[PDB]
RNA sequence: AAGGAUUGUUGAUUUUGUGGGUGGUGGUGCAGUGAUGCCCGUUCUGGACGCGCGCUACAC
């Protein structure tokens, strides 16, 4: 229970943020990041009621001032929920221009962004449209190779889902200097769909989004795999290869030299 | 049509005034809020509350440290097919030939001076010059440090004078090794020219001006064997 | 460069130099899916009336 004077003051802030489009934000709003109990203060400001312009500014103010751990709650509790809500409720299932920027500012802190936006989304029923919009934000904005590799490593172990494949391929599309550990994990991920005892992943139908992802790995990291790993991947194409993409992958895999 | 437009213009102006009126009300609320900032802040501080990571969060932090330990792989580009490479090569050749037709129609120390290179290579044999000059380029690549482009650019002028300088020196004793150096140095100069042709061009003209000035006093005695070499190198580069 | 590169107080997200790819939250027609045929943004500010007489210039 915040002070009654404070509640009325921030209740005015909640009204301010609903229609705010430009200018200077309220001074009380700008000092919320310093406050320990921001959760109570932010709630009375009605984050769901924030205008798209406010959401963009709020991510800038809060991601910058705050610790890494707290910023995760913001990206998870507010930005992520707003990101899903706008896509679901929009007529064309598109994301607003300001919210689109807000995700980029969250990516300013990679560790908070991945554990607050990416991993919660893919693990909470992400849809293809959500992955495409979020993936493009990941595609255009710069990320460290170390942080990207950890995110790429995390995605692989998760059970195969269409949203998970989109995020994996984009990270592969970034042309990163993946650690030698990360390359092996990517190789293991693609092996698990080859028929052998094995799980359903061997027999599960594979969309092209898997094949496109696998082609990108072959195109860029053919020189970063061992000869034995190349053999397992080649067997995977023989068993699960696509009609048109599969021949291309085999050409790329065979063209790479063994580490 | 005009009546509809006037309604449209009136509606746009009407909404514009409403947005301005809201903005006029908007700033006043901020101004009042800012004035009461101290009172709101004071109560909030008095009510400040008194003083485990998820298993997912713990794993991710562990992964980052482990990934830092491991070595990093270099990323490669997709291999282009032979037909695409041939098509790209043909297009570049077709482009380059066309512009030519239009023009027809109208530890290791980098020596900033030619003398410095001799001091570095003074104790080395004649056949060792390609080794030393190549090392200087590797030791001072553009990426290694800032200003290496300028140092390499100056070295291009230095290397050119060296090629001409060696030709002036007598070499009938060991023509074979001397042949093994001039072509080797020239090949390096060709690579250097591709990046520092501006620097090479400036040095070449000055030699021409120097060439003229020495001809203005000595006639044929100024002319030398390396002078013939110099005109040849320009043709290559 | 952690004994501190960069951020609106923050911490390796950036800064300097050298290399370097891509139209891609594209749209639309077909059979969620498709190596898919075809093409190729954001907020403010403003929107000398006619006839007619006479006279005067324009021609080596």
């Amino acid at each position: 229970a915040l002070p009654e004077k404070v509640i009325k003051a921030y209740t005015t802030v909640g009204s301010i943020l609903k229609t705010w489009t430009h200018g200077k934000l309220p001074k009380l709003f700008k000092v919320i990041p310093s406050l320990r109990n921001w959760q109570d203060v932010i709630y009375v400001t009605n984050p769901e009621e924030w205008s798209p312009h406010v959401v963009y500014e709020a991510t800038k103010l809060f991601v910058s001032n705050l610790t890494a751990k707290e910023s995760q709650k913001f990206i998870n509790l507010i930005l992520l929920e707003r990101f899903r809500d706008n896509i679901e409720t929009s007529e064309d299932h598109s994301l607003n221009y300001h919210i689109y920027r807000a995700v980029k500012k969250s990516l300013y802190k990679p560790s908070a962004f991945f554990k607050g936006f990416l991993f919660p989304l893919v693990e909470t029923g992400c849809n293809v449209r959500e992955a495409t919009i979020a993936g493009s934000v990941l595609a255009k904005v710069s990320v460290p190779a170390l942080h990207s590799s950890a995110a790429l490593s995390y995605l692989l172990r998760l059970p195969f889902s269409p949203p998970t494949t989109v995020f994996i391929k984009i990270l592969l599309d970034k042309k990163y200097a993946l650690p030698y550990q990360t390359v092996d994990d990517c190789v293991y991920y693609f092996m698990r769909f080859r028929i052998l005892s094995n799980g359903e992943d061997a027999t599960r139908v594979l969309p092209v989004i898997w094949h496109k992802a696998f082609l990108t790995f072959a195109q860029r990291y053919k020189n970063d795999i061992t000869q034995d790993q190349r053999d397992f991947l080649l067997e995977t194409v023989r068993q699960r290869g696509h009609k048109d993409i599969g021949p291309e992958i085999r050409r790329e895999l065979l063209a790479g030299a063994s580490r | 049509k005009a009546e509809v437009m006037k309604e449209v213009i009136a509606k746009s102006k009407f909404y514009k005034q409403e947005r301005q009126k809201a903005q006029g009300i908007m700033e006043d609320q901020i101004d009042n809020l800012d004035d009461n900032f101290e009172d709101v802040m004071s109560e909030l501080m008095m009510t400040q509350p008194k003083k485990p990571k998820t298993d997912l969060d713990k794993e991710y932090d562990i992964k980052v440290k482990e990934l830092q330990l491991d070595k990093r792989a270099a990323p490669s580009d997709r291999t282009k097919t032979e037909e695409e490479k041939n098509a790209e090569a043909e297009e570049k050749k077709r482009e380059l030939e066309q512009q030519r037709l239009d023009r027809m129609n109208g530890s290791i120390s980098c020596p900033r001076t030619h003398d410095a290179l001799l001091d570095q290579v003074k104790k080395l044999d004649l056949d060792d010059h390609p080794k030393i000059v190549k090392n200087i380029i590797k030791a001072y690549q553009p990426k290694l440090a800032e200003g290496n482009k300028e140092k390499l650019g100056k070295f291009t002028a230095v290397l050119l004078r060296h090629i001409i300088f060696l030709s002036n020196q007598n070499y009938l004793k060991n023509v074979q090794s001397f042949k093994r150096t001039q072509n080797a140095l020239i090949s390096i100069l060709k690579s250097l020219s591709e990046k520092y042709n501006r620097e090479l061009s400036e040095e070449c003209r000055d030699y021409i001006n120097e060439m003229q000035a020495r001809y203005k006093k000595n006639h044929f005695d100024a002319l030398s064997n390396g002078d013939l070499v110099f005109f040849s190198i320009i043709g290559i580069l």
